Order: C-alpha cells, then structure tokens, then sequence
C-alpha cells in the first residue's frame, strides 16, 4: 500500500471516467524528493566514507 | 442554537428528511435562505467596550 | 457455420434446456413456456400418489409378465 | 378502486346533479350520453398521470434478429399478435395482464444481465435511441439479448364493453380533480354564455386541487436517494 | 487546496515548497526564520542518526 | 365524535336551513337527496385529512413468497375478505377496528426485527419501493419477514347503507370548515348566478377557517424533536 | 395509434357534441363536412410536429451524375413513381412504409462511407447546401456516392379517399391539444361574436396543454449526451 | 451538506440526471442559481470571539 | 496557468523563472532566501555527485 501511494498505480489511482479529468497530484512523491537529496548529500560530501 | 422554520415551507415528509440530515424539497414561494433562522449571540455594543 | 439461436425461433416446450443456466431470465422463461406440463401433473397429483403408494406392488408383477400370458 | 358505475353515481349526485343527462332518480347518467362521459373521463385520467408520476409499470421486450425498431404496440404482444402478418411477437405479457399500450415516457432500461443501458446518448455507441416516444430502437441485436423497459404509465382506457376495463385506480385525494375536469368538459360543450362562466370555475378549481396536492406532496412525488458521487469522485 | 499542503508539511516537518520554489513561505522576521529552521533540522538530524 | 344522524340535523338547522332540501320542520334532509350530502361529506373529509396530519394509523403486513407487490386493499385483510378469491390474506387486523382502506401517504416502514427499512431509496439495495401510492413493493420476500407500515390515514368512507360506517371523528374546531365545504358544493351545483356568488363566499370561508387553524396550531400539526445528529457527527 | 374513424366518433362525442355538424345520434360527422375536419386535422398535426421533435425519420438518396439538386419529393422515390416521367428514381424505400414526403428540417447527413458530411457550411469546400428547405444540393456527385439524411418528420397527410392514409400516430397526451385546435378553427369560421369568444378559449386551451407538456417533459424532447470536447481539446 | 431543491423546477427525467451528475435542463421560470440551497456552517458572531 | 508552473517547480526543485526572468519570485526576506537556495542546491549537488 505504501508503494501504491509513492506512485499512482494501486488503490490511489483515480477512476477512469469518460469526459472527465483523470489527473492526480503526487503529494507523497513530492515529500520524498526533498528527502532524498537531504540525506544522500552528507555521505557523499567527502572522498573518504568511513573514519 | 435554536432553529426556527416557517410553517408551510416544507411538507410533512420533506420536513422529517430535513431534520434527519437528508436532501429535501421546498415550496418555491419561500426561500429557505432567508428562512431557517439560526439564533446566535447578538453583537456586543461598542459603548460597553469603550466604557 | 452461421449462428442459429434465439427465443422467438428455435425455442419450444419440446426441446431440452441449454447450457445457459446462469441467465436468470432463461430458466424463468423455460418453466413459464412449459407451464401446461406442470399443470397437467399438478391437478392429477392424487392419482400419482396412489400409484406411487403401490410402486413396489407393480414391480413384482412386472417380473412375470410373460408367465401371466400363459394363463390367458 | 371502484367500478365505473360508482363514478356515474358520483357524477349524478355531484357536479352534474342539475343536468338533463341524468336519470329521473339521479342514480345514473343517460345511457345514450354515457359515451360522452367515457371520452372525457379517459382524457382527464391522462392529464393526471402526466403531471403526477403515480403509476410506474415495466414491460419485457425480446430482441429479434434483423430488427432494430421495436414499437411498443399491442399487435406485437404475444397475447394479441396476429400470426398471419407477424412471424413472432417480441413483447411478452400474461393472459390476465395483456399489454395495453399505456406507455407515456421511458425512464430506464435494463438488460437481462442487469446492466443499465443509456438512452438517447448520441456520443455513446452502445446507447439506445428512441426516434418516437413509444418506439424503442436497438442498433445491435444480440443472440439472447432481452431488455426490460420501466416507464411512466397511464391508466388503462375505460370502456363500457364487458370485456374492457371497468375500474378506476387513482388516489382518492384526486377524485374532486377528476370530477372538475369532467364538469369543465360538459359545460364547455354547451355554447350558452352562462355555461361558459360556470365551465371556467371548474377548470380553475381543478387546477387549484392539483397544486394543493403538489404543495403538500400527498402522492409521494418527491424522491431522494443517498449520495453516490462522493465515492465515485474519490473524495473519500 | 493549500490546506492539505499545509497539513502535510506540519506532519512530516518537510518544506515541500508548495506554490513554487521560493523562500517567501518561510516567514518575514529573521528571528522567526532561525526558530523554524532549527526545529525542522532536528527532525532531519534525527533520521541521519539512524542512517 | 358524533353519528351521521346529527350531521343532517346540524346542517338542517345550520347553513342549509333556508334551502328546500330540508324537511318541513327543518329537522332532517330528504331521503331523495341524502346520498348527495354523503358524496360531498366524503369529499370534504378527504381534503381536511390531506392538509392536516390529524390521523396516523399503522398496519401489519406478512410477506408471502412469490409476491412482490402488496396492495393495501380491504380484500387482502384477514377481516372482510373472500376466502374463495384470496387463499391467504396478508393484512392482519385481528384486534380493534377493521382495515378501512384509508391509505394516503406512507411515512415509515419497520420490520419485525425492530430496524427501519429505507423507503424509495434508489441507491439502497435493501430499500423498499412504492410503484403506486397505495401499493407497497418488496424485492426480496423472506420466510418470516413481517412489515409494519405507518401512514397518514384519511377518515373511513361514510355510507348510509346497512352495516356501513356512520360515525364522524374529526376535531370539533374543523366543524365549520366541513359545513362550509358541503354548502359550497350544493350552491355551486344549481348553475344560478345568484347561487354562484353565494357558493364562492362559502369556499373562501372554508379556506379562511383552515388557515386560522394553521395560524394558531390548534391541531398540533407541527413536530419537533431533540437533535440526534450532534452525536452522530462526532461534535462531542 | 387509432384509425381516422375513431377521431370522428371522438369529436362527435367530444368537443363538437353540441354543434350541428354531427349526426342525429352524435355518432359521426356529416359526409358533406368531412373534408373540412381533414383540412383542420392536417393543419393541427403539422403544428404539433413543429413544436415537438416527436418523429425522426431517415431516407436513402443515391447520387446521379449530371444532377446537383435532389428534391425530397414522393415522385422521385423507388415506390409510387412514374417510370414514364422519371427514368431512375434516387430515393430508396424498398422496405417498410413508403416515403410520405414529410420533410420539415434536415438535421444531419451521413454518406455510405460512414463519415459525416457538413451541412450548410459556406467555408467548407466539401459541405452540402440546402437552397430550399426540402431540397438537398450536392456540388460533386460521385460514381457510387450514397447519402443518408436524418430529418425531423411530420405526420403523413391524412385523406378520406380510397387507398389514402387513415391512421393517426401521436402521443396520447397530445390528444386534447388536437381537439382544441380543430374546435378553434370550426368556431372561428362562423363569423359570429358569440362563437368568436368560444373560439379564443379553445386556442388558449390548446396552447396551455402544449406548455404543460413542455413543463413536465412528457415527450422526452430534451436531449443530453456525454461531453466529448474534453478529450478533443486535450485537457486530459 | 444537505441539498434543497424547489419543486417543479426539474421534470422527473431531468431531476434524475442532475442527481446522477449529468447535464440537465430546467424550467426558465426558476433560476437554479438562487435555488439548490447548499446549507453550510453559519458565520460565528464577532461578539463570541470578543468575549 | 500559474499553478501548473508552481507545481512543476516543486517537484523538480528547479527555478524555471516563469513569468519573466527575475529575482522577485525568490521572496522578500534575505533570511528566507538562504533557506530556499541552500535546500534547492542540495538537489542540484546530488545530481553532480552521480556525474
């Protein structure tokens, strides 16, 4: 279920109705994007990984 | 919190449905917008605050 | 080859039921079309009960049909 | 429900009490004048069943290969078709419930498999169409496709013949409306100016009764249902 | 529409930069900017400890 | 609460004192015109019971398998039915007054289990339907399902015939309205301009009395109850 | 759906009962005045079919080289045409009822290829044109091009002559409107001030009935369909 | 959340289509703009906040 | 029109300079400018690590 919310594939998929929009903003995905760079950067800031 | 409803605006069956929280139909001669009085706290006079 | 089905044609009280059991309308129409067959049994149920009451009675005599012909 | 004879008595001892078409004992309308009332009575019933959705009746139609238009006429019913010119009927009814062509307006259509069929949807290829108010058209007749049509129905036409219908089934609160319309038709027929003024009063009274029923909703005309778009729109 | 973004940011404590990528959403007074950034950084720092 | 005999005496010594429809001593109405008053009286009582929710009655219906429509007619009751025609009646009035066939509008339906069955809810799978105002439809009759129907009931039909209903039960404040409506029908039936003007006044007087009752609420027509949605919505 | 004979009986026992145009027994109209009713009846049916889109019919037209105008007349049909006058008819009604020449307004045109041909589009090079309401013009007849025309069709002309059309097919709710319009023409033709006032009332009644039908939509005149421009505009 | 519709504005067929979310037609004598009442929360009096 | 640009910038974290090339879209307070630029730079810096 959690993966079905990161991407609009599972239960979160809007129903397909003819003549009406089927878009879905990715609120969960947007939150995850600002977390990936925040956490990955400190580990890659130096040539040496382990001290 | 008291509700005042004009007499004759709703029939016997429609009045119950409105009281039960369901959709209802009203006589067009009386607009419920100006009817269905919902009493609230009267506005405090500015003189009392000034005094 | 070419299809041949339907209710108005190719359907009668004499043929047998088809595979379309799932269709609720078909089975209801099946019995309704064959109403007189049910009615004929229903109103004469008294005679069937008496005959069925002696079902084994007629079975024993059936075992010696040829032998009874010798007397006649 | 009551016999048409009771209607004749009610009219005899009612609005038409001071007319020359009643019997000397005020017990019945004159026999030669009976068809005049019957024609007016059928007309009055049609108007009432149009403004008020009182009777909802359904019919069963069987799709036939090679046929697209399916008129809702009694000559295509199984209990009334003529085998000489009709190969096989497609409207199914019972011996005691013969189809009477009482169709006014089609409401919904469901197939034998329980799927709702859209009507008059020009952009939907599978939708059905009604070129005439009492004619149903299907553009793709399948093998075992059977359609059920639910429609607003009029009261069956009255007739003085023994085999014809001789009963009235309407809400009793509309009886004054029925009498007023019949009275209006009778007094309008007479061309005397005095009768013309009297005729307008009954017609106005008939309209007043109809609006009173609508105002208090005595026939349960208003209908509501639980909201379903909330789930379909995905509000959750 | 904006209420959902505001509520989502409050729970995760992540600046989603809704309504365009800009620093206007942080506030006006620089004194309040230090408080919000430091408080949000602690939640970010806590996850770094597990990683 | 008075018998039909007092109504004739009250009308003879009341609004209809001047007309010739009364006896020489103004003590009773002529037998030749008694049914004329009865037809008007039945019409007047129906109108009053429509505007005002004076009478509320309930009936018990026993579901029978193979039947989906349950008309609320007198011939289907356990009393006053033909055993030769209907094999098993489904309307029970074993105690109290017999079922008088006075159904106007269905209010609510409760089953024997003690729950409430939704009525005329198209989106509810287990809701009942009313294809006709006096006909109740169930789409799934069970083995021992029994339904109780609460409805707004009109006054039972009055009749001067033997073994008929000859008692009037209306609030006494509506008596002037009854007399005005009956007089309105009598005078308007004469087709006389002098009587037509008098007839219009009585009709206005009848409407004036009814609105006076609503203004002061002498019938306790209004109804309020403690709000239950406050806890249902979780306001707390 | 009833024959022309019942119309005379209904009028004789209906609105025209009082006038002398009916027989002694009020069972039929005089033969000397039957065409008078027919002219009014044809006029009344045209008005109803104009206000309401009750009937929709389609015809098949085969393009012939050297001809750019294709009138939709009866003499150009494959049935009821003169082989001596026209060598090859271009209107095909091989099955069903014959072409009755009942064209009022062209709605849409589809060719045999299955596409839609634009109608009366001056800026479209391949659009058809209608110089006359009942005349269809094609500016480029091809070898095997066949056009289907969907149009709003009026009721076929009624005639009491032998081998004529003597059947009426209108919704039953419009019957009072038909009678009112016919009576309006009859009374207004007498040039009598007493009859002129009566004639005006019938005309107003006819208009009142028609607006009542529109108000409740008993003919299903309105039409809606699923929106297709949403995908066409690329909203997605 | 309750919907109130005046009687006679919509026919039997058009009323169902409106309830099903499809396009409908209405009697011009009654404008649905002032009709179709959608009840909402009444505005809180300013006196209550002041007190 | 502006909502789509705002939403697109939020996902990719890239200043598209919609509505003209200008620094007015960054905000008003200089304290908030540092926060938005630094947060967006981390996403840009993360991609540089892969390159």
């Amino acid at each position: 279920e959690w993966n079905d919310l990161m991407r609009i594939e599972g239960k979160a998929k809007p129903p397909k109705v003819k003549g009406r929009s089927q878009v879905q903003p990715k609120l969960v995905r947007r939150q995850a994007e600002w977390r990936y760079s925040a956490l990955t950067e400190p580990f890659l800031g130096s040539n040496k990984l382990f001290k | 919190g008291q509700r005042g409803m004009p007499k004759g605006m709703l029939d016997a069956l429609n009045s119950r449905r409105y009281r039960e929280g369901e959709d209802y139909e009203y006589n067009p001669t009386q607009n419920p917008a100006q009817m269905i009085i919902e009493h609230k706290f009267p506005e405090l006079p500015q003189s009392a605050l000034t005094m | 080859t070419i299809p041949n089905e339907g209710y108005c044609c190719e359907t009668l009280n004499d043929p047998i039921v088809d595979k379309m059991i799932g269709n609720a309308y078909y089975v209801v129409k099946f019995v309704a079309l064959r109403m007189p067959f049910i009615k004929n049994v229903s109103d004469n149920m008294t005679q069937l009960l008496a005959i069925h009451n002696k079902l084994t009675e007629l079975s024993a005599i059936y075992t010696k049909l040829d032998e009874l012909q010798l007397i006649h | 429900m009551y016999y048409i004879e009771e209607l004749f008595c009610r009219l005899a001892n009612g609005v038409l009490n001071n007319t020359g078409i009643v019997t000397d004992d005020r017990g019945d309308i004159e026999d030669d004048s009976k068809p005049f009332i019957i024609v007016a009575a059928n007309e009055a019933l049609t108007r009432l069943h149009g403004r008020f959705n009182m009777r909802n009746n359904n019919v069963v139609v069987e799709m036939q290969e090679g046929r697209t238009n399916y008129p809702l006429l009694a000559k295509y019913a199984v209990q009334s078709y003529d085998p000489n010119e009709v190969k096989c009927p497609f409207i199914m009814d019972l011996a005691g419930e013969k189809f009477a062509e009482d169709v006014i307006r089609i409401l919904e259509v469901y197939d034998d498999k329980g799927r709702r069929r859209p009507l008059n949807d020009r952009n939907n290829p599978c939708s059905l169409f009604t070129p005439r108010p009492n004619v149903l058209q299907n553009n793709a007749p399948k093998a075992w496709e059977v359609l059920n049509v639910m429609y607003q129905a009029k009261h069956p036409k009255l007739s003085t013949a023994e085999d014809g219908y001789n009963e009235i089934d309407i809400p009793d609160t509309l009886d004054p409306a029925l009498d007023a319309y019949i009275a209006y038709r009778y007094y309008t027929s007479l061309n005397t100016p005095e009768s013309s003024a009297k005729a307008a009063e009954y017609l106005s009274f008939y309209d007043s009764i109809c609006r009173e029923v609508v105002e208090y909703d005595l026939t349960s005309d208003t209908e509501v249902d639980t909201n379903t778009l909330f789930r379909k729109r995905g509000w959750r | 529409a904006t209420l959902q973004n505001q509520e989502a940011e409050s729970l995760t404590g992540v600046k989603a930069f809704a309504g365009g990528v800009t620093g206007e959403s942080y506030g006006d007074v620089a004194a309040g900017i230090r408080g919000v950034l430091d408080a949000a950084s602690k939640r970010e720092m806590a996850i770094l400890r597990r990683l």
